[PDB]
């Protein structure tokens, strides 16, 4: 199975450069063209350009000429995109994608990386504090209860939240992050569970904030 | 570059109804020589990478349900969903690969379903947060439809204004509802001055407003 | 199987061999199924295709079992998959035709800009590398630019266009005067 594995999220300062990677596997690297695509938060897909890993030949959309540079490493099966002279408006998820086939017979993007979120800011990175969300008292005639984790004051995006190491997925809602006036993000993730289970079953939120290498497993109890 | 234009930007459709999304290019994507249209469609679900649905304008990718179909030719194309399912909530993009590569700006698909009232929960600030000198009070509105809801915070009966933030999930891919979080932020000192914290929720699923509260 | 690159305005020979080394019947067609040409005895019959006037074979080679397809004055839109049917066996050849022209500017002055544009079939994703007369190696894609020509840049540029792992080479004459 072909897979495209992209590098982790990064903060970068206005005016500087970022370099990100796309690791390919499950096929012969030099056989297919790799493309790159930008998606600003909540916006559409902007095609950037491509690289032919066979000789590292390259092509860029008008919009990105001089802004992006593509390279590849044949031995490690990896494509790189470097973006330079970054500005605030360049904050986005950047994808690599592979053509289905070669010689114009499969020109569409059949395989995609998971994307690399690049944030353009001069602020320090900051890991979140994680606080439990638990009912004031843990019982009523209520048959369903809600528990959660408040992931507060981190920078930049993204943070990921799972529950019970991924074993609890039904009834989970992780809210989109909100930018506070402080300029830091905050997010809540909640799960609904039977009231009967409270104080018997263990609920743990697993928080990961890669730009600061902050990981927290927090057991939530009322 | 060839310019790809999609319309409408967004669409709401009842479960099971048919959906049509239009894509128009600034020049023909029909190659006269082989009679193929160099056009693809992708589905991008919230949080995920785009996923290929259709290529050559009408060939369905392996694994894609046949409720998805493409049509059109030359400069005008349509993606159809013959009967929309809950899981179909997403943004849909067309892409030409006739001459280099360009995506249309997307059509966001939302689902209409029956009304569902939110289940409401209130959470006090944690002891651990209070130790650090801040207080967040959170009100959860769970699994409701439609999207419109009003949340009012009251602290010892004072209506709070300008000190809360709301966040709404993407429409659930399974039951087509939304959930909404509201966070009231107060300094610890101020939180300590008051007793009764309440959020009051108004929603057309609810016959009168629902209030949930605690006393510190 | 095979992929062949051709140049605009030039001529290509697409090959077809039979396992038999004697003269037997054959015909060529495009992906849209339209017949290009074939034979009755050693009488060549051309078919319906838009290729008609520009398509031919090589009558003398049929005995050895070479039934080639020859296409002259190549157009970009000749790019297609071609199919040779011999002894009920099928043989597939994909043709991609590229062109590379100086926009509208071969005679330039010192310090001026050169810009070449590449022409290619639908769905392609090519790139270009040129060498100037003074041996400086330049990269491009759809477009290849040099922003400030020197007197030593006047002469023959050798440009190679590559799609995946096949390449076609062009020669472009550029005059740079004082």
């Amino acid at each position: 199975q072909v897979q495209l594995q992209q590098s982790g999220p990064e903060v970068v300062k206005p005016g500087a450069s970022v370099k990100m990677s796309c690791k390919a596997s499950g096929y012969t690297f030099t056989s297919y063209v790799i493309h790159w695509v930008r998606q600003k938060p909540g916006q559409g897909l902007d095609w950037i350009g491509y690289i032919n890993p066979y000789n590292d030949g390259t092509d860029y959309d008008e919009k990105f000429k001089g802004k992006a540079t593509l390279t590849s490493d044949t031995s490690t099966s990896t494509a790189y995109m470097e973006l330079s002279s970054l500005r605030s408006e360049d904050t986005a998820v950047y994808y690599c994608a592979r053509e289905k086939d070669n010689y114009a017979t499969g020109a569409w993007f059949a395989y995609w990386g998971q994307g690399t979120l690049v944030t353009v800011s001069s602020a320090s990175t900051k890991g979140p504090s994680v606080f439990p969300l638990a009912p004031c008292s843990r019982s009523t005639s209520e048959s369903t209860a809600a528990l959660g984790c408040l992931v507060k004051d981190y920078f930049p995006e993204p943070v990921t939240v799972s529950w019970n190491s991924g074993a609890l997925t039904s009834g989970v809602h992780t809210f989109p992050a909100v930018l506070q006036s402080s300029g830091l993000y905050s997010l809540s993730s909640v799960v609904t569970v039977p009231s009967s289970s409270l104080g018997t079953k263990t609920y743990t939120c697993n928080v990961d904030h890669k730009p600061s290498n902050t990981k927290v497993d927090k057991r939530v109890e009322s | 570059d060839i310019v790809m234009t999609q319309s409408p930007d967004s669409l709401a459709v009842s479960l099971g109804e048919r959906v049509t999304m239009n894509c128009k290019s600034s020049q023909s994507l029909l190659y006269s020589t082989n009679q193929k249209n160099y056009l693809a469609w992708y589905q991008q679900k919230p949080g995920q990478s785009p996923k290929l649905l259709i290529y050559w304008a009408s060939t369905r990718e392996s694994g894609v349900p046949d409720r998805f179909s493409g049509s059109g030719s030359g400069t005008d194309f349509t993606l159809t969903i013959s009967s929309v399912q809950a899981e179909d909530v997403a943004v849909y993009y067309c892409q030409q690969y006739y001459s280099y590569r360009t995506f249309g700006g997307g059509t966001k698909l939302e689902i209409k379903r029956t009304v569902a009232a939110p289940s409401v929960f209130i959470f006090p600030p944690s002891d651990e947060q209070l130790k650090s000198g801040t207080a967040s009070v959170v009100c959860l509105l769970n699994n409701f439809y439609p999207r419109e809801a009003k949340v009012q915070w009251k602290v010892d009966n004072a209506l709070q204004s300008g000190n809360s933030q709301e966040s709404v999930t993407e429409q659930d891919s399974k039951d087509s509802t939304y959930s909404l979080s509201s966070t009231l932020t107060l300094s610890k000192a101020d939180y300590e001055k008051h007793k009764v914290y309440a959020c009051e929720v108004t929603h057309q699923g609810l016959s009168s407003p629902v209030t949930k509260s605690f006393n510190r | 199987k095979k992929v062949v690159l051709g140049k605009k305005g030039d001529t290509v020979e697409l090959t077809c061999t039979a396992s038999q080394k004697k003269s037997i019947q054959f015909h060529w067609k495009n992906s849209n199924q339209i017949k290009i040409l074939g034979n009755q005895g050693s009488f060549l019959t051309k078919g319906p295709s838009k290729l008609n006037d520009r398509a031919d074979s090589r009558r003398s080679l049929w005995d050895q079992g070479n039934f080639p397809l020859i296409i002259k004055n190549l157009k970009i839109e000749d790019s297609d998959t071609y199919i040779c049917e011999v002894e009920d066996q099928k043989e597939e050849v994909q043709l991609l035709v590229f062109g590379l022209t100086a926009n509208s500017d071969t005679h330039l002055l010192q310090g001026q800009s050169l810009t070449l544009t590449l022409e290619s079939p639908p769905g392609s994703s090519p790139s270009v590398q040129c060498r100037s007369p003074r041996g400086k190696n330049i990269q491009g894609g759809k477009t290849l630019s040099v922003s400030q020509l020197e007197l030593q840049d006047s002469g023959t540029w050798t440009c190679t266009v590559l799609q995946n792992q096949k390449k076609v080479e062009f020669k472009i004459d550029i005059v740079v005067l004082a």
